[PDB]
């Protein structure tokens, strides 16, 4: 559904992991940075697209981003 | 509560408020409910025939009433109102 | 000029005069000649009348509705409608932004930036205040030596 | 100790209220012909229509624009029985768009108990079919039986 | 185990904590960083449970900000005091009240603003006042200025006090959190001390001082040969001669013979001929009634002498069948939570003061207040807006309990955990009832517009075409005018005038009250005020009650009371918060209230507001349209605000013209207000970007970053701006009506 | 006025049965499967 | 690592009933059970709304949401020392197990996983909308 992109600019916080509400985003090894971890986003089907990782994303610019694209009912919220 | 035997049970799928009774009427209302609702059966073949009916039904009184019956095909049945200006 | 009569001449800011004492003359003719309120609307009448033998002397230009009328164009009877005033304004507004402009130079280069700015420091406040008196020649000064301006390579742009 | 949870489970989003499971309410209930999942759905689709073709004449005849006349026997059931034929259209419409023809049945087939019972035919294609016709049968008749015995009887009542 | 706990100088009285303005949040007091600092330094500035997890420092924070708010009423009640004692015709109204205006504010003469001071009456010029004050005064017996004067310089000594309690509450002797926690003594010395002393206090002013001078004041006696309020407590024989129960000399009191008190403590019941406003016999009765009855009541509650109730043992006691564990935790919500007993307070003073602006309207408690129109509008339509806003209020602060107070561990299957366990049931059904509400009275307004539009008188809903009746109120409004004859017998008249007694008092050529008639008009506008209060309960409740979690978000009590959203996410969650219920409900509330202070004025200025001519003819001020046009919307705009409008529009070059330069400016607060309600801050925030990038070119930005207000600031100051704009219009286009016609 | 019937013919057609003829038609278009 | 299996066993803790639990989604188009070991009987914040007490063993909750599993999960990871684990139930009876994937929480780092959705460029390096007209392809997924 939504497509959340982490770029090389992250420096591994996990604070965009802490921050999501549907375990979209899961910390990777890597070697571009200091803390040697990168996020990404394997259950990118079930992001609601609340943006709060990149809310707590403290890189300038943002190194996880959500695009809103096409809404089912994992990325609309519904229990009914 | 969940059960892996019963998956209908265990979600909600439930008849709260249904039942299990065949029949409680006779078989004399019941033929004659069958025979007359018999070509109203199709949903088809009734959307057709509501839209067709229901187009014909509606401009047969439009046209077919009177004055008493409604206002718009009365007319006027007094002078006009004459605006400012002379219009 | 424009279609307008002077005030001093126009039949219509003189009928304004006449109406306005009129109405404050019925006012007065429900209190006592010596009371407190009958002094404030006899106060308020010579107020009148300073005001509309002040408007006539200023050459101003009064119209058809006999109300003075202002002509900005810049024409030389006209000078105290908007040129000699907005020349006494933008004398004091630019005042106002060569001091807001010259205590942010000044408190730039200070220990904690920000909070010279909530709580405004004011010996150095005071002591720019006087000098925003002379401010055409500051101003123009930092614009022909480049002080006035930020070369655009040191000054925050968004993406295209 | 009166609340129950709904089938003793917490967290389906409901509960067993007496205005739910009563020993009168869960009576009614079921016995209405909405609920009867064995009757063909023709046959209870006839008192559905019955049921809202009689009611209807009532507010269109005593309340409509054609109150005042001699005529409001004739206005108000012509337009009681036109809501009943839009509302056959919406049925129609409805069961075209929610149920396929040869699908399953779109309904719980598991009772209040841990009994199977068969599934309830009037959520299908040709069940919503035959409850559409009901409908129309049933509240066309409903309309003019109300229309007999309000306007060709005259039956005395208090309002009519 | 109630007894005084407190202890000595918690915080140094010290000025260095005043220069830091951010002292009391930790991440305010770093300084600023941005302009959005300023903003939260006054957003956080009352809200001390975001300041310390200690709920004593908390209690004592709010103690000491009761008293600064009794401080800055005190200062308030001296400012009216002296604005009666030095710039108003008090005396020169109390000699007469029927032609002279009450007026209490003189304005310099500047700038033109001189000709607000208008023609008032008594060889005055001032703003005309509609507060009530004159009519206070003189329901309090005040005869002259220099007790108006002593009563402001004792507001003023009054004030001090406050303010040395409020430095004393916090700085060198305040209470711990124990001595706040003992609520059965508080609620044992409000009801016995303050409100049952009080009544006490008021009901022996009422006997010795407003009674004899206003008894006077009906006499025709002028205010300087009236004697003064102490020599009726001397010379008993002067308040004998008023009353000759006071001749047998407190014997009857307590040897049980109170009736022969039946001289000034009565029973009657209605309005004083003379003046238009209730009696004082029976307002001294009332209140020697509401203290024989609070002292009474303040005797009910466990301190420490054995007798009493401990309230958790009454609250523990109430379970029921139907929710079981009930009642129980709920003494733990209201002595662990501020916001809880702020939310039953603010809720109960709310409702109370839409209580007093209906006991006001309808039994006039002051001489001369009824026939005073602009007294009576503006008192009824200011206890409206207040009991408005503080019912907005008691459902802000319940949702604050519910998002930083509430603990799920203590409150398991009592009357709160089952409530939020069918909150889907009770927003749908209220759902549903507001739906029904508002096509059965919103669409039959429609109905009435659509027909009377379409030339069918016949077909509408008016006295004339199909009626509807208010039966039960018609029918409750002849209960409570039949009373006296058998359910209520010791009454000489009727409770109010409204209930169809008769009386058409006349007081000064001008009506003070009759008859209310209730009709199809008033059915529609009922339902019309059912409908819009449920509303607000629909929006308010929802936030109540979805302040923990939804099916939306279901940990939406971790993002806070006052966070604006989610994200874009779920479809998106904008408004999800609490605070942005009490920010729709304050709306609702301007709906509400404006839709009732609306009725109110055209009810009255058409039914009750007038004047009587010789042979008992009452002409009223828009005679007779309440019946017929107050059922269409077109009436309600052109009988209503256009017709009541044209004196507020052409009240410029008068002493009313104020009204109109606030009427206009209103309109520009409120349209101001669309500016920040549509928008939103990111694209405030690139345009404040673009005006840097200007200030960066010319060498002026500012180290405090320029930022655009939050959202949740840019929804509270759009809801600030409409709420001041669309009530300060109400207000300008009220108090030049009813003055102008009054 | 030259013909005063189709005033009572069109306008119930096009303001009742037309939006009956295309509401009803779309809600069958918007919600088939396909 | 070898995902757990629902027992379909354990108990529910003890509420009393609550509106915000599942509706016709739970029937035909998914539910979630999250499953959790506890010290002993507690009293926790439900996420449909309402309060539990929660047993001494272990836990099973069935929610309708996954938002609903992380806000109650997270409650129980902060507020008490709780491992947690949920699923993802369909109609038919297939049991989906969701989180965590490898075993360890999504905050911690394991070698195990491997990159997905990551761009070894930065949002400035995105190519132009303007030059990727009519393609599947957008400005962030290659
Ligand atoms: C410290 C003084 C200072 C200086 C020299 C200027 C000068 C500048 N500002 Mg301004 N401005 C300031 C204060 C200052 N501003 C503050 C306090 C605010 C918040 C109200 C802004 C908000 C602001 C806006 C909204 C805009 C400007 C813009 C401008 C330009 C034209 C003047 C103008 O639009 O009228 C002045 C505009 C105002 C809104 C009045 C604010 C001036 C206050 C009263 C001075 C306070 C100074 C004092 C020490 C504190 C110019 C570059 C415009 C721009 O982008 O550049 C072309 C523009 O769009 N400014
Ligand atoms: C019989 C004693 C008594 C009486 C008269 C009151 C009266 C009052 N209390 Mg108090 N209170 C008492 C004892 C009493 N208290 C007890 C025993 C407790 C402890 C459990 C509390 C704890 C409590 C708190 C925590 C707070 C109050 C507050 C209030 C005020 C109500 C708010 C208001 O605007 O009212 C109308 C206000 C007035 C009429 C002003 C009157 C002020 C004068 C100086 C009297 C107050 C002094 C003292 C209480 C009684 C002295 C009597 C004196 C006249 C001889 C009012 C001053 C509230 C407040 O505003 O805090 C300041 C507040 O929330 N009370
Ligand atoms: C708290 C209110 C209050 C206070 C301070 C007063 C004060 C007074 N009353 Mg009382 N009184 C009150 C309530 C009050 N009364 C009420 C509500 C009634 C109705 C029962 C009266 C009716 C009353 C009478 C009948 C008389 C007093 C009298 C007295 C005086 C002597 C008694 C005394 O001081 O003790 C004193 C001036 C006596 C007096 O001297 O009159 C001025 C007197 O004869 N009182
Ligand atoms: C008994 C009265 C009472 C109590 C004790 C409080 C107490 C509190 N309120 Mg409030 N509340 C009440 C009633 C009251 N309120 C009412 C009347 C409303 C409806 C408006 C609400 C709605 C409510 C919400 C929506 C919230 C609170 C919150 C707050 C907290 C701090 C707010 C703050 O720092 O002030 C800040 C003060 C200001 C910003 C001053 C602005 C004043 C208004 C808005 C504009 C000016 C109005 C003025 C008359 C117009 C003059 C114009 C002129 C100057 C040109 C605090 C717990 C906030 C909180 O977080 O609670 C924990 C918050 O989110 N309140
Ligand atoms: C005149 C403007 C207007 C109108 C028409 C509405 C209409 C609605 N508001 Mg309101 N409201 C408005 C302005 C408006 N609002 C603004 C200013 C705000 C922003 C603060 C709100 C925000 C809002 C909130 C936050 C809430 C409402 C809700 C509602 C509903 C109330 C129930 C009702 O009356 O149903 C009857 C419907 C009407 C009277 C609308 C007219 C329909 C006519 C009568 C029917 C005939 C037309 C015909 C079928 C055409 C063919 C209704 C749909 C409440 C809601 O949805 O729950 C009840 C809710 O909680 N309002
Ligand atoms: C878009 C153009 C336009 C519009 C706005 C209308 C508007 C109107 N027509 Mg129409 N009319 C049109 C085209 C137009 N006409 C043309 C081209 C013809 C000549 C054949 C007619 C012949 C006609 C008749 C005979 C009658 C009306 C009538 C009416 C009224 C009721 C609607 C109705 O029954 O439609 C009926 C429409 C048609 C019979 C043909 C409509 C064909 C148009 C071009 C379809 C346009 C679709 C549009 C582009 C999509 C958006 C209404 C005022 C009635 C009237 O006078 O009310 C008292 C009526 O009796 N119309
Ligand atoms: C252009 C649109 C259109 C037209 C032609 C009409 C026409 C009519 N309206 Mg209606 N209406 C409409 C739009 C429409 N409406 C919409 C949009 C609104 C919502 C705001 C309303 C709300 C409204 C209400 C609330 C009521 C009317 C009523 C009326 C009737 C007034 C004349 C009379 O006295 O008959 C008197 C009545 C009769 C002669 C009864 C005739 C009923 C016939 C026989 C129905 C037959 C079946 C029908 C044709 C099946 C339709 C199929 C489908 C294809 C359309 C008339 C039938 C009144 C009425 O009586 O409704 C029937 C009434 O109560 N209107
Ligand atoms: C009566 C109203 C004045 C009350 C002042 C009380 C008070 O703060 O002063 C009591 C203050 C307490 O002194 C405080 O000491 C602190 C260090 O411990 C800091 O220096 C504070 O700035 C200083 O206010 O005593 C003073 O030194 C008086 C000067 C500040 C008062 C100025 C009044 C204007
Ligand atoms: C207002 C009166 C509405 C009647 C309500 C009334 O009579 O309450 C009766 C019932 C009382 O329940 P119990 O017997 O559990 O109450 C014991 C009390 O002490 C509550 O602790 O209250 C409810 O169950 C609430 C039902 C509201 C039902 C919806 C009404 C809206
Ligand atoms: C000074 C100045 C200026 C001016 C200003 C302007 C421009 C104006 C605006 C304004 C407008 C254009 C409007 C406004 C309005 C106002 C208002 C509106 C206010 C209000 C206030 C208040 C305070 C209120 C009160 C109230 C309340 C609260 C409630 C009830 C009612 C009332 C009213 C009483 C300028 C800038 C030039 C320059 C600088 C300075
Ligand atoms: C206008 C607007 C802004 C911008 C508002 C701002 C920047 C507030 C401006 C406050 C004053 C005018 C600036 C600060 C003034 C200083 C005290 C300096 C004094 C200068 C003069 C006022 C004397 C938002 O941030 C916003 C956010 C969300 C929804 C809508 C809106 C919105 O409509
Ligand atoms: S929050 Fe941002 S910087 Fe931190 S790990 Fe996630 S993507 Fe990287």
């Amino acid at each position: 559904a939504h497509s959340v992109k982490i770029y090389d600019t992250c420096i591994g916080c996990t604070q965009c992991v802490r921050a999501c509400p549907t375990d979209v985003l899961e910390m990777v090894p890597w070697d571009g940075c200091k803390a040697s971890q990168i996020a990404s986003a394997p259950r990118t089907e079930d992001c609601v697209g609340c943006k709060r990782c990149e809310s707590a994303c403290p890189t300038d610019f943002l190194s996880v981003r959500v695009y809103l694209g096409a809404e089912t009912t994992r990325s609309m919220g519904l229990a009914y | 509560y969940f059960d892996l035997g019963e998956i209908d049970n265990t979600t909600g799928n439930w008849d709260l408020y249904g039942n299990d009774d065949p029949n409680r009427y006779n078989g004399f209302q019941n033929k004659f409910f069958e025979t007359f609702a018999g070509a109203f059966t199709k949903r088809g073949l009734l959307l057709k025939f509501l839209v067709l009916g229901g187009a014909t039904t509606i401009g047969y009184l439009g046209s077919t009433s009177s004055g008493d019956l409604l206002a718009i095909k009365n007319g006027p049945k007094q002078a006009p109102i004459m605006g400012p200006r002379g219009r | 000029v424009a279609g307008l009569t002077p005030c001093k001449e126009s039949k219509g800011f003189a009928k304004r005069q006449k109406q306005e004492i009129k109405k404050l003359e019925g006012r007065l003719k429900l209190y006592a000649p010596d009371s407190a309120p009958a002094l404030a609307i006899n106060a308020t009448i010579e107020k009148t009348k300073r005001r509309f033998e002040f408007y006539g002397n200023q050459g101003l230009l009064c119209g058809t509705d006999g109300l003075p009328h202002l002509i900005v164009d810049g024409d030389q009877a006209h000078l105290g409608e908007f040129v000699y005033p907005g020349l006494v304004f933008l004398y004091i507004a630019g005042w106002i932004g060569w001091v807001g402009r010259a205590y942010l130079i000044d408190v730039r280069t200070s220990k904690k930036p920000t909070e010279k700015e909530i709580i405004i420091d004011v010996p150095l406040a005071l002591r720019i205040m006087s000098k925003g008196l002379t401010w055409p020649v500051a101003a123009i000064g930092e614009l022909r030596s480049g002080k006035l301006v930020e070369k655009s390579s040191n000054i925050t742009v968004s993406p295209r | 100790q009166v609340i129950e949870p709904l089938n003793g489970d917490p967290f389906i989003g409901g509960l067993e209220t007496p205005v739910t499971s009563s020993p009168l309410i869960a009576w009614y209930l079921s016995n209405l012909p909405a609920y009867r999942t064995a009757v063909a759905p023709l046959l209870r689709g006839v008192e559905i229509g019955l049921a809202h073709g009689y009611l209807l004449v009532g507010p269109f005849v005593l309340a409509g624009p054609l109150r005042n006349s001699a005529v409001r026997g004739e206005a108000g059931s012509l337009a009681a029985a036109g809501l009943v034929a839009i509302l056959t259209m919406c049925l129609t419409i409805y069961g075209i768009a929610s149920f396929k023809e040869g699908e399953a049945s779109k309904a719980p087939s598991l009772t209040l108990t841990g009994r199977q019972k068969a599934a309830d035919k009037l959520q299908t294609a040709e069940g919503w079919a035959g409850f559409t016709g009901g409908f129309f049968f049933g509240g066309l008749s409903g309309v003019a039986w109300a229309y007999i015995l309000l306007y060709v009887l005259n039956l005395p009542y208090p309002v009519k | 185990e109630v007894k005084i706990m407190v202890e000595k100088d918690p915080v140094k009285t010290s000025f260095e904590k005043w220069a830091k303005p951010g002292h009391f949040s930790r991440t305010l007091a770093k300084g600023p960083n941005t302009t959005t600092w300023i903003w939260n330094l006054h957003a956080d500035a009352h809200d001390f449970d975001s300041h310390t997890n200690d709920l004593e420092e908390i209690s004592r924070k709010v103690f000491s900000a009761h008293f600064g708010q009794l401080a800055v009423i005190f200062i308030w009640l001296s400012g009216m005091y002296f604005h009666g004692a030095r710039f108003s015709n008090y005396e020169a109204w109390l000699s007469d009240p029927t032609h002279i205006k009450p007026s209490a504010q003189v304005v310099w003469p500047i700038v033109g603003q001189k000709i607000l001071n208008g023609d008032v009456g008594g060889g005055f010029q001032g703003i005309q006042i509609t507060s009530g004050f004159f009519q206070l005064w003189r329901a309090s017996g005040i005869t002259s200025e220099l007790q108006l004067y002593t009563t402001a310089i004792g507001g003023l000594i009054f004030a001090a006090l406050m303010l040395f309690a409020g430095w004393f509450h916090y700085h060198k002797a305040a209470p711990k959190l124990a001595w706040f926690q003992n609520v059965e003594s508080m609620l044992n010395h409000h009801l016995a001390g303050l409100l049952g002393l009080g009544s006490l206090a008021w009901a022996g002013h009422q006997v010795h001082v407003s009674l004899p001078i206003n008894r006077l004041l009906d006499a025709g006696v002028d205010p300087k040969e009236i004697p003064l309020p102490h020599e009726f407590i001397l010379n008993r024989d002067l308040l004998a001669q008023l009353y000759p129960s006071f001749s047998k000399g407190l014997t009857p009191f307590f040897t049980l013979n109170w009736s022969e008190y039946s001289d000034f403590l009565t029973f009657r019941g209605g309005l004083n001929p003379v003046t238009g406003g209730l009696w004082l016999t029976d307002t001294a009765h009332h209140h020697l009634a509401i203290a024989v009855l609070f002292l009474v009541a303040g005797h009910m509650y466990r301190t420490n002498f054995g007798i009493g109730h401990s309230m958790k043992e009454i609250l523990e006691a109430h379970k029921g069948p139907f929710t079981g564990e009930g009642h129980k935790g709920l003494y733990e919500i209201l002595t662990t939570s501020w916001h809880a007993q702020l939310a039953i307070n603010l809720a109960m003073l709310g409702s109370l003061t839409i209580i007093v602006a209906h006991h006001m309207y309808a039994m006039p408690p002051y001489p001369y207040l009824a026939t005073d129109y602009a007294t009576q509008l503006s008192l009824f339509t200011h206890h409206m807006w207040i009991g408005g806003f503080l019912v907005v209020g008691a459902a802000a602060h319940a949702a604050i309990f519910m998002v930083r107070d509430y603990d799920p561990t203590t409150q398991y299957n009592n009357l709160l955990d089952r409530v939020l366990r069918h909150r889907d049931a009770i927003i749908s059904h209220l759902n549903w009832v507001c739906i029904f509400l508002g096509f059965h009275s919103f669409g039959l307004y429609i109905h009435n517009d659509t027909m009377s539009a379409l030339g069918r008188p016949q077909d509408m809903f008016s006295d004339t075409a199909i009626q509807l009746q208010p039966v039960f109120a018609q029918w409750i409004q002849n209960t409570h005018a039949l009373a006296p004859s058998l359910t209520a017998p010791n009454a000489t008249a009727s409770t109010s005038l409204t209930w169809g007694g008769g009386d058409l008092v006349a007081v000064g050529g001008k009506v003070a009250l009759l008859p209310i008639p209730l009709g199809t008009a008033d059915f529609l506008v009922h339902h019309i005020h059912a409908f819009t209060i449920h509303v607000t309960v629909l929006i308010l409740l929802k936030g109540v009650l979805f302040a923990r979690s939804s099916r939306l978000i279901p940990d939406k009590a971790n993002l806070g009371f006052r966070f604006p959203c989610d994200g874009p996410g779920r479809g998106g969650t904008c408004q999800v918060s609490a605070w942005d219920h009490v920010f729709l409900g304050l709306f609702w509330m301007y709906n509400a209230i404006s839709v009732v202070i609306f009725h109110f004025s055209w009810k009255m200025q058409s039914d009750v507001w007038g004047s009587i001519s010789d042979q008992g003819v009452v002409t009223h001020i828009t005679g007779g349209n309440f019946a017929q046009s107050s059922i269409t919307i077109n009436g309600w705009l052109r009988d209503f605000l256009w017709a009541q409008a044209s004196q507020v529009i052409q009240s410029y070059g008068s002493s009313l013209s104020a009204y109109g330069l606030l009427f206009l400016g209103a309109h520009f607060v409120w349209a101001f207000s669309l500016m920040f309600l549509f928008s939103g801050r990111g694209y405030w925030q690139e345009l404040i970007e673009s005006i840097v990038w200007a200030h960066n070119k010319l060498k002026v930005a500012p180290a405090i970053q320029p930022r655009a207000l939050s959202i949740v600031q840019g929804r509270a100051v759009g809801v600030a701006h409409y709420l001041l704009g669309g009530i300060a219009t109400t207000w300008a286009f009220f108090l030049a009506r009813i003055i102008s016609v009054g | 006025m030259t013909a005063s019937y189709l005033p009572s013919i069109f306008v119930p057609l096009i303001g009742l049965v037309f939006p009956a003829i295309t509401m009803a038609s779309l809600f069958i278009y918007i919600e088939q499967d396909e | 690592f070898t995902p757990p299996t629902l027992n379909a066993d354990t108990p529910a803790p003890i509420f009393g009933g609550s509106t915000g639990g599942l509706l016709r989604k739970a029937q035909v188009e998914e539910f979630y059970v999250i499953t959790w070991e506890s010290p002993k009987e507690q009293i926790f914040e439900m996420p449909t709304g309402g309060a539990a007490i929660m047993r001494s063993g272990p836990n099973l909750l069935k929610l309708a949401r996954k938002e609903q599993c992380l806000a109650l999960g997270a409650r129980l990871r902060t507020k008490f020392k709780i491992q947690y684990q949920f699923y993802r139930v369909f109609p038919n009876g297939e049991v989906q197990y969701l989180h965590p994937k490898d075993g360890v929480y999504p905050e911690k780092v394991n070698a195990g996983r491997t990159a997905v959705g990551v761009n070894n460029r930065s949002i400035g390096q995105n190519a132009n909308p303007a030059e990727l007209k009519f393609a599947h392809k957008q400005a962030y997924d290659l």
